[PDB]
């Protein structure tokens, strides 16, 4: 009952204690690191025509 | 390769090769006039070579089931004319058939053969034969025997005879 | 002897193979 | 062999028999009740 | 099943000839049917079994048949009274 | 504190094993041999404590006699007074050991009336577990003669009438695990070859006499050692008959499928290695450890790397597996974007742990499932879309060879559009309103069957408990006698 014996092994052994509850990860990924200053986005847009 | 004897290989195709022909035989036994599709007699070689192993092993109430597991009555006859102690063996194999067989015609054919080896010993018993008589019914027979044991003037075992056909047999027999 | 014992056992399986029919229909007709 | 063949069918019919008896208990409780 | 009793008594106490040649078989399979609700099935156990293995002292017979000795429907009392004096 | 460690453990094992064999040879042999899963069981819980369980218990334990009934008794009471000579003087065993005191004790001790499974489960606990695990891969030499020793207790297995006089017992389980472990210490510091061939020879008598357990334990193994070289490892599925379904611990069925899967895998199959794969997973237990449940998922998000997905944003932060995952992470965080630079920086800083994983092979082609995924993006996006768009926003230079790229992508169904190659448009068809088909019904006709195989099993099953021990009762007969005589008084008035 619940044997798990197992040769394959575990294999191997933090600074993220920040838990946005919970994902973001797609979210996190969509704006991964640019398109930032959404602010300038539109404002520098509306200035270009 | 038959003869190795010392193979899983060898023991798993003699033994579906004697389930096939036993089939085969009990299935194209009892009558099928006309049809009677007959057994590639490779099998009966190669079977008969078993048959004589066991002979060999002097193993005889193994052959003596077999032969009437497969309706083969000649084989059955032989392994009553043999090295065992046969007026012993006789009784139990009267006593296998005489409980564990259906088809009357069958079990007449046995019958039919083990009857006339009792009238072939050193000695012959009069008594099993009679009795015989009353499972498949000849009471011509019974009474040529009994008229032949009146010409040889022996006539103490022709009473106890006729007292032990008396309280068996049926009247009308 | 081997040949008496498997015969006995043969047997044995009909016989039980009956008894298991004759519970079922009993099963079936006393609810009725 | 017949040492070994002809024991391998008593041991390959003997379960069989054992899980018919198995089942067949049952059925008799549950009609008995 | 069938549906008047005398019918259902005869076909049970029928199984007293066809198996006297093995007498260890009758117990068997009666050993459950004495225990029917209606009185006529168990009178017909109670012969069954003291006609499948007359001559004998077998032991299960008699240990099946003495708990109907106090029955209380006064025939099947009658019936395992014979049953039990004929083996 | 001394004191402690005999006095406990002693206590333990003197029931954790005395009435594990006492229940097993009366249960599973003394009953029809069928219910020695309650004995199973309790070989399964007595593996796992005695791995996590000794040189007195050896001494102890293999004074055992059972040449008879009352030799069975005084060898429960030699448990006891050998308990009783531990406490006044020593062991004969040291820290285990006994490395040649077993062997003699097998001849010796009035073993006349002990029975073959139990005595097999004896020698296998003892022996093989406790000199391997103690060994620290020391014993390893001398466990394979103790091994041996089993295998000529096996080679009664094979032909000592235990073949098929015990086989219930005998195959049920103990030879089952012995397997198991007799390949494990090969492995683990030998080689695998003759094995390999025992192996082939052992799953060939199975099959025969028996078909279950012998056909999943074996299979297993097989597949593993022709794993661990890298042969065709094709050619056996085909005709092996599967792993026996209708019964399996559900566990075995679990490496059997993730074998299966890795095989397929590596022989171009993509599309249906992770769904037989996910089912592999999701048979594993709920137990804490993460061996191959990190190999598993490691594997399936590599193939789903391929296709054209995303593998879930989610089984990378579960406590549980983190630091293994992380490489994967920071490498499907590069091919989402789609941007080759920082793939070959990813994988110029981790290719020897990629190939220390024993996968690199399958990530070195992983490019041109990129772009392959770029452009299924590009396909769920959009509907009706040039051609002198989709080259242009993929980076691609030339807008010929995008036919190429996509009618490939529309061939091995990546995406269900047609191509007009005169107008210069690409559209996709819209198919809806399944609901409407016939697929359904038979979607929904399948569970119907499962649910009432379900039904009929659990009946079927476990009602036993109706026993003999309380058979059926009856009434008074003493009460009725008093009310007809009362009823009868009544009647004369």
């Amino acid at each position: 009952m619940s044997e798990k014996k197992q040769p394959v092994d575990l294999g191997l052994l933090d600074a993220h204690v920040w838990e946005d509850n919970w994902d973001d990860d797609n979210v996190e990924d969509d704006f991964s690191n640019q398109l930032r200053a959404e602010l300038e986005k539109h404002g520098y847009k509306m200035e270009t025509s | 390769f038959n003869v190795n004897d010392n193979s899983e290989y060898v023991e798993t195709i003699i033994a579906k090769c004697i389930d096939h022909y036993t089939k085969q035989c009990v299935e194209n036994a009892d009558l099928p006039e006309g049809e009677k599709k007959p057994i590639d007699q490779r099998l009966e070689g190669i079977v008969n070579k078993m048959f004589q192993r066991c002979l060999d092993d002097h193993k005889y109430k193994q052959a003596i089931g077999i032969a009437l597991e497969t309706r083969r009555l000649d084989v059955f006859e032989k392994t009553i004319l043999e090295s065992n102690d046969v007026p012993g063996m006789l009784a139990y194999s009267l006593k296998l058939c005489m409980s564990l067989m259906q088809n009357k015609q069958f079990r007449n054919k046995v019958l039919r053969v083990l009857v006339k080896i009792y009238m072939n010993l050193e000695k012959p018993d009069f008594i099993n034969v009679c009795q015989c008589l009353i499972f498949l019914d000849d009471p011509q027979a019974v009474s040529d025997i009994l008229e032949k044991l009146v010409k040889e003037d022996n006539l103490l075992m022709a009473y106890q005879i006729c007292f032990d056909l008396y309280e068996s047999a049926s009247q009308q027999f | 002897d081997l040949y008496s014992r498997y015969k006995k056992l043969q047997q044995e399986l009909e016989f039980l193979e009956v008894q298991e029919e004759y519970i079922k229909d009993e099963q079936k007709n006393l609810k009725k | 062999g017949l040492r070994q063949y002809y024991l391998s069918k008593i041991e390959e019919l003997q379960l069989i028999v054992n899980d018919k008896s198995q089942n067949l208990r049952r059925l008799q409780a549950q009609r008995n009740e | 099943s069938d549906v008047n009793d005398d019918v259902r008594r005869a076909a049970v106490e029928s199984l007293g000839f066809i198996l006297f040649r093995t007498p260890e078989q009758c117990p068997s399979v009666v050993s459950l049917l004495s225990e029917s609700y209606n009185p006529h099935v168990r009178y017909g156990a109670a012969m069954a079994l003291g006609i499948c293995c007359a001559g004998t002292g077998n032991k299960e017979a008699i240990n099946l048949l003495e708990p109907m000795t106090n029955d209380p429907v006064n025939y099947v009392r009658q019936g395992a009274l014979i049953a039990s004096a004929l083996i | 504190q001394e004191p402690p460690p005999p006095p406990a453990p002693q206590d333990v094992e003197m029931k954790e094993e005395a009435a594990t064999g006492g229940g097993s040879t009366g249960e599973a042999d003394g009953k029809t041999a069928a219910a020695a899963a309650e004995h199973s069981q309790r070989e399964l819980d007595t593996v796992t404590l005695e791995d996590i369980k000794v040189s007195g218990k050896e001494p102890r334990f293999v004074l055992r006699a059972l040449r008879m009934l009352p030799s069975t008794s005084r060898r429960l009471n030699h448990y006891v007074l050998y308990k009783a000579v531990q406490g006044f003087f020593t062991s004969n065993n040291a820290t285990r050991d006994f490395l040649l005191p077993f062997l003699e004790e097998p001849m010796d001790t009035e073993a006349d009336l002990q029975f073959r499974p139990r005595t097999g489960k004896a020698a296998s606990t003892p022996l093989l577990p406790e000199v391997e695990a103690y060994l620290q891969l020391l014993v390893v030499i001398f466990m394979m003669n103790s091994k041996r020793y089993k295998e000529a207790q096996k080679i009664s297995d094979d032909l000592m009438q235990k073949i098929s006089t015990q086989n219930r017992r005998a195959l049920d389980l103990v030879a089952a695990k012995c397997y198991y472990y007799h390949a494990r210490v090969y492995e683990f510091l030998d080689k695998l070859d003759v094995v390999r061939s025992f192996l082939h020879a052992r799953l060939r008598t199975a099959t025969l006499r028996h078909d279950a357990d012998g056909q999943a334990t074996l299979l297993n193994l097989l597949l593993r050692n022709y794993l661990h070289y890298s042969l065709y490892d094709q050619a056996e599925k085909l005709v092996s008959k599967s792993v026996f379904p209708e019964q399996a611990n559900n566990n075995e069925w679990a490496r059997y499928l993730y074998y299966t899967g890795r095989i397929k895998a590596i022989q171009l199959e993509y599309s249906e290695a992770r769904r037989t794969m996910t089912n592999a997973l999701r048979k594993a237990p709920q137990h804490t450890a993460v061996g191959f449940k990190q190999t598993v998922h490691k594997l399936l998000i590599v193939v789903e790397l391929l296709l054209g997905e995303i593998p879930d944003r989610l089984q990378f932060r579960q406590p549980s597996l983190k630091r293994s995952l992380m490489p994967y992470f920071l490498l499907t965080q590069a091919v989402r974007t789609g941007n080759l630079a920082k793939f070959n920086q990813v994988l110029d800083q981790f290719g020897e742990k990629f190939q220390a994983d024993g996968t690199y092979t399958l990530i070195i082609r992983l490019r041109h499932n990129v772009i392959k995924t770029g452009v299924r993006m590009i396909s769920l996006s959009y509907s009706r879309i040039s051609l002198a768009d989709i080259a242009q926003k993929l980076q691609l230079d030339s807008p010929e060879d995008a036919e190429f790229i996509v009618a490939k992508a529309i061939r091995d169904g990546v995406i269900e559009a047609s191509i007009n190659h005169e107008k210069g448009y690409v559209q996709s068809k819209e198919m809806i309103d399944i609901y409407s088909t016939r697929e359904p019904q038979l979607a929904f006709h399948q569970r119907i069957s499962f649910c009432l195989d379900i039904h009929n099993m659990s009946v079927k099953a476990m009602r036993f408990p109706p026993k003999s021990y309380n058979k059926d009762l009856e009434s008074a007969e003493e009460r009725r006698e008093r009310e007809q005589q009362d009823l009868e008084f009544a009647k004369e008035m």
